[PDB]
């Protein structure tokens, strides 16, 4: 099945976080939902998990500040973390958990134990815990021998993370290069992606650089000629 | 570390070889063999003979 | 169940149970069913003979 | 958390788990590559999902004394992520973490030469009072580089701006470059240079003002 996430991106400290997960591919109503997330510099924290009677558990190493709740009616899975600080800026995945049983021995004698494994998973969304707004970025066109040239887009001065880069919806596909960002003094992120174009090609054809800055949120178009 | 036992782990002060010194040991038993001390109740027990 | 010797005495060895290795199970026995139930039945007609 | 792992171009690899199990256990094997989703590798000890290929394996559970290990054989480029070991047993309860990470490094991996392209400050940037050198460094390996950028002739220390290496889709090292200037500062010099450094290897590219 098919899970996806949607984040406001980043919040100041010390009052409540809410994300939502949509799923695709399979009831709601019918799972046993999970999440996962994961700061820089740690490991997977599992969160907690919702069962298929709307009963929750979550991990008693957050202090009870997550909750898990159902929507039917839309089909989307809800975690809200409720009062975090700067280390709760994280990663946040949701993902489907099956149970399995592991016995070793007699049932009627409780000699077995549950378990949970995650076989379906979601691509996260990214999650900034600042005391600073957002920020949108000024991009500007890199304008363009091996029979081919550079051309790219300078998204300057933004955040916070991350940035979706692409070109021409889906006509530009290769070699286009988002390269990662880079995290100024100043507190502000900037990337560029550059595509490889031949030079007859220039002149003739015509390239945008689509940016998605979700979480400030901005958009820039910028038709890059030389 | 089971939630919702028939043995306790039951830790006591011990004789040894030598008279004045005293060691603490380990070692399990089961619930039939001992019976609390207070029954008001803490977690103190002793042997049931 | 593992045996741990701890020594309370001049040639004194009280054997203790150390740390069960494993799972903990709680110890049962096994009688078939169709086997006691045919044997119980041969029981109750000579308990018969005895009591109408 | 991380568990570093040195290893060749596809030789036996073992990955053993941090944990043992104290009785009868079921033990899960995640794979997570940075900025990607966990995929699950092994559940219930040896079993695994339809699109695992048959490189992944677990230790199953026949009561003997063997510790859970991830039996990963001729590792590839691909490979190369980090490796939790989720441990359940009848004795330790309810397992919340995931352990520590065994972050994976493929090694021998053939000598890439970097391939740096710079860019000069754009116009509608000047006009913003604003202007930035990027330098961009890709299809190296491995991750060691040093980039360096010189004024003419002397070496710029300050505005230097670089990211750390890191791996794409090609698996191969890129990073990036940004030397925040002034346009009194821009025009200011008659050119400038970003000059890397990749395995004793020196090239460098040159932009004018024009
Ligand atoms: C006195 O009698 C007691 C009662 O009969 C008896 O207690 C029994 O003891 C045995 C041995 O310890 C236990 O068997 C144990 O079973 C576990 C689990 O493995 C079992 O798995 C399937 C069920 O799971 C399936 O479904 C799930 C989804 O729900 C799937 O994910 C999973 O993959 C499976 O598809 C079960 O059908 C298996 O049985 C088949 O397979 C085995 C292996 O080929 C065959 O030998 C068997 O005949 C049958 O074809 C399998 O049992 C296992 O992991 C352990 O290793 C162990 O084998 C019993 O659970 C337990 N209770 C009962 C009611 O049987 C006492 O042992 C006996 N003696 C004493 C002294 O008390
Ligand atoms: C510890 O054992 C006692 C003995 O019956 C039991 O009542 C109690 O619930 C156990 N502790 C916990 C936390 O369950
Ligand atoms: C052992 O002796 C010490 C010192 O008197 C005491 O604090 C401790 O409670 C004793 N333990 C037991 C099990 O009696
Ligand atoms: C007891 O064990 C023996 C082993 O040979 C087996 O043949 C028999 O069926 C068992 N009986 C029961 C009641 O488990
Ligand atoms: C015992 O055997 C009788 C005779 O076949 C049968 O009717 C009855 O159901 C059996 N009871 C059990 C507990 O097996």
């Amino acid at each position: 099945v098919q899970l996806q996430e949607s984040g406001p991106g980043l919040v100041r400290p010390s009052e409540t976080l809410s994300v939502t997960c949509i799923v695709s591919g399979g009831s709601i109503s019918n799972y046993y939902w999970t999440w996962i997330r994961q700061s820089p510099g740690k490991g997977l924290e599992w969160i907690g998990y919702i069962s298929d009677r709307e009963t929750t558990t979550y991990n008693p190493s957050l202090n009870s500040r997550a909750v898990i709740s159902r929507d039917t009616s839309k089909n989307q899975l809800s975690l809200q973390l409720r009062s975090v600080t700067t280390a709760d800026t994280a990663i946040y995945f949701c993902a489907t958990a099956r149970r399995g049983q592991r016995i070793y021995g007699v049932v009627s004698f409780g000699e077995f134990f549950y378990y949970y494994y995650m076989d379906v998973w979601g691509k996260g969304t990214a999650v900034t815990v600042s005391s600073a707004s957002t920020k949108g970025p000024s991009v500007f066109p890199l304008a363009p021998s091996g029979g081919t040239a550079a051309l790219g887009c300078l998204v300057k001065d933004y955040f916070p993370e991350p940035v979706t880069v692409s070109w021409n919806s889906g006509a530009l596909t290769s070699g286009v290069h988002t390269f990662p960002a880079v995290l100024q003094s100043s507190g502000l992120y900037s990337l560029s992606s550059v595509v490889t174009v031949p030079s007859s090609s220039l002149g003739t054809q015509t390239y945008i650089c689509n940016v998605n800055h979700k979480p400030s949120n901005t958009k820039v178009d910028k038709k890059v000629e030389p | 570390n089971i939630t919702d036992g028939e043995l306790k782990n039951c830790s006591f002060n011990m004789t040894t070889e030598l008279r004045d010194k005293r060691q603490k040991v380990h070692a399990l038993f089961y619930k039939l063999d001992i019976v609390p001390i207070n029954e008001n109740q803490n977690t103190s027990y002793r042997l049931i003979n | 169940n593992t045996r741990k010797s701890i020594r309370i005495g001049p040639g004194q060895w009280f054997y203790a149970t150390g740390d069960i290795i494993g799972d903990i199970r709680q110890a049962h026995c096994n009688v078939s069913k169709a086997t006691w139930n045919e044997t119980l039945g041969k029981v109750v007609k000579q308990l018969r003979k005895h009591f109408g | 958390y991380v568990s570093p792992l040195s290893v060749a171009l596809g030789e036996t690899a073992r990955i053993s788990c941090g944990r043992q199990a104290l009785g009868s256990r079921a033990v899960q094997w995640y794979q997570h590559k940075p900025g990607q989703a966990p995929i699950l590798l092994i559940y219930n000890n040896q079993d695994r999902p339809s699109g695992i290929p048959e490189r992944f394996s677990g230790t199953p559970d026949i009561n003997f004394g063997t510790t859970a290990t991830l039996t990963i054989s001729g590792v590839e480029v691909g490979d190369e992520a980090d490796y939790y070991c989720h441990m359940w047993d009848s004795r330790s309860g309810f397992s919340w973490s995931f352990g520590g990470a065994t972050r994976l490094t493929v090694l021998s991996q053939p000598k890439a030469a970097p391939s740096v392209t710079l860019f000069p400050p754009s116009s509608e940037e000047l006009q913003a009072n604003k202007a930035t050198l990027v330098c961009l460094i890709s299809d190296f390996y491995p991750g060691a580089v040093t980039v360096a950028w010189k004024a003419d002739s002397s070496p710029v220390k300050a505005g230097v701006e670089t990211t750390t290496p890191s791996k794409q889709s090609n698996n191969k090292y890129a990073a990036s470059s940004y030397l925040s200037l002034t346009p009194e500062q821009w025009k200011s010099h008659k050119s400038y240079s970003c000059q890397v450094t990749h395995e004793g290897s020196t090239v460098e590219k040159t932009v004018a003002p024009t």
